[PDB]
């Protein structure tokens, strides 16, 4: 298969590049779902090799630019072949890699890769399950990246929040908007010298919005479940020393859950929601 | 008393072609009873291989798995232990212990197995045990440059689990032992 490329490891990165390019040129539109992605990951691998050679290779930055062009173009071939889910993920991985390798214009390349991901998200990801999966991956990838200035970080941040808020299902919205809290806290930008944003107030707005959304769910079992998830998210930021998370907020939410929990229909699902809450309380009491 | 193989993040064929020859040599049929797999196989081929090693195979869905047949997460009970299984691309920030702890509370598990980071972990926190087998193929990962092929074997006996981590360093298989007792 394309797993052949993984068996080829030249000691010289320049030879690896040639190998990669002759393999791509060798590769109908049915086969490439299995044949091209290995080439994309090999390309990313090679870029790190060039960084590790930065002290010895005058031209390492230019080669990194070429490699990301090659990956961009290889991923685009998969899109043309009427794939969406896998190209989206490959773009995210490309943004990650570019973010980590400080070659000239890596930020611009990282941003392009993220945009391509968002484009596929908006245009081709049809099902609520697939959408929730994809947005979670987008958020999770972006949260690890430290290469963007504030001028580039903010649009991506608000794009993640916007996409989260527009999922069809209110539970999904709730979870996704809640997950975006981590972008305002443990996301990083270059402005802050790679330190985390610790935007504690903005974390609260996210969790507040998620609560407002959980309040709009008519399934009672689902509503309380979300409430307990959000409580746990509030606890996470409390222990990370977000001063904006107050005991009043924790206790109010705890109290709301205690109010609504006895109302639930008796079931196995209800038993698990009860155990989740009980476990939460135990964590707070016993640490 | 009870042997459970724990592995994943193979990433065949995306990032790797196969498991190391030394790992394949160590992984022989009829010895392990249960397999818990963190996903990212990433094709049926690798599932078929696992099915050779044991009959009881549990898999959860990785971000690059083609087979969306696999559940996002699973809870399996083996003896006295309630064990959770998730790939970990859903745990944000990736690999954060505190985020893992949130999931332990939700799944109500004694042990939580996760992957995604391609870095072996085994530790106790608030009397609960957390295991990441790493990548069995030592697959590429943007966020870590020194990836070591690893997997785990859990020896579950009564209220104790001894976890053996197998790591390929050079052409040499190194083994470590971690013990966890239920509170
Ligand atoms: N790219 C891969 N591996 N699979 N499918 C791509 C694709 C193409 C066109 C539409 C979609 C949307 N799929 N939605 C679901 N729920 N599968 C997905």
């Amino acid at each position: 298969v394309g797993r052949f490329i993984h068996l080829l490891r030249s000691e010289d990165p320049d030879q690896q590049y040639l190998i990669l390019n002759t393999a791509r040129k060798h590769f109908g539109n049915q086969r490439i779902r299995f044949t091209l992605p290995p080439l994309v990951f090999a390309a990313y691998q090679l870029a790190f090799r060039y960084k590790e050679n930065s002290k010895v290779d005058d031209k390492w930055e230019k080669k990194c630019q070429k490699i990301f062009s090659f990956a961009h173009q290889t991923i685009s071939a998969l899109i043309k072949a009427e794939l969406a889910e896998l190209p989206l993920r490959l773009f995210l991985q490309g943004a990650l890699a570019a973010g980590e390798i400080g070659f000239e214009n890596h930020e611009t390349v990282a941003y392009e890769f993220m945009s391509q991901a968002f484009s596929l998200y908006e245009d081709e990801i049809s099902d609520s399950k697939a959408q929730l999966a994809a947005i979670t991956l987008i958020i999770g990838t972006f949260e690890r990246m430290k290469c963007f200035s504030e001028e580039n970080h903010e649009p991506l941040r608000t794009q993640c929040a916007l996409a989260a808020s527009k999922l069809l299902k209110k539970p999904d919205q709730g979870r996704a908007v809640s997950t975006c809290a981590h972008l305002f806290w443990s996301g990083r930008n270059t402005d802050k010298n790679g330190e985390e944003l610790h935007g504690g107030k903005r974390v609260m707005e996210c969790l507040k919005k998620a609560l407002k959304i959980a309040n709009q769910c008519m399934d009672p079992s689902l509503q309380v479940q979300l409430f307990i998830e959000i409580l746990n998210r509030y606890i996470y930021f409390y222990e990370k020393e977000n001063d904006a998370v107050t005991i009043q907020v924790l206790n109010q939410l705890i109290q709301k859950i205690r109010e609504d929990l006895p109302n639930l229909e008796s079931s196995e699902e209800t038993e698990q929601i009860n155990k989740h809450f009980h476990n939460t309380l135990e964590h707070l009491r016993l640490r | 008393h009870m042997l459970v193989l724990v592995l994943g993040d193979l990433h065949i064929p995306h990032r790797c072609n196969s498991l190391p020859a030394k790992f394949k040599k160590l992984l022989v049929p009829g010895k392990i009873q249960h397999i818990l797999c963190t996903g990212n196989l990433c094709t049926k081929e690798s599932y078929d291989y696992l099915k050779t090693l044991a009959g009881d195979v549990h898999i959860v869905r990785g971000d690059f798995d083609e087979n969306l047949n696999y559940p996002e997460q699973k809870v399996v009970t083996v003896g006295q232990f309630k064990i959770g299984l998730i790939h970990g691309h859903q745990v944000i920030p990736w690999g954060d212990m505190a985020s893992l702890a949130l999931l332990q509370r939700q799944f109500d598990v004694d042990i939580l197995i996760s992957g995604h980071t391609h870095k072996f972990e085994a530790f106790e926190h608030e009397n609960k045990f957390y295991i990441n087998p790493g990548s069995a193929t030592g697959a590429y990962n943007a966020l870590e440059t020194n990836i070591i092929p690893s997997f785990v074997l859990m020896d579950i006996q009564a209220s104790t689990v001894v976890t053996y981590v197998y790591q390929l360093i050079g052409d040499d298989v190194k083994v470590e032992r971690i013990e966890y007792k239920k509170p």
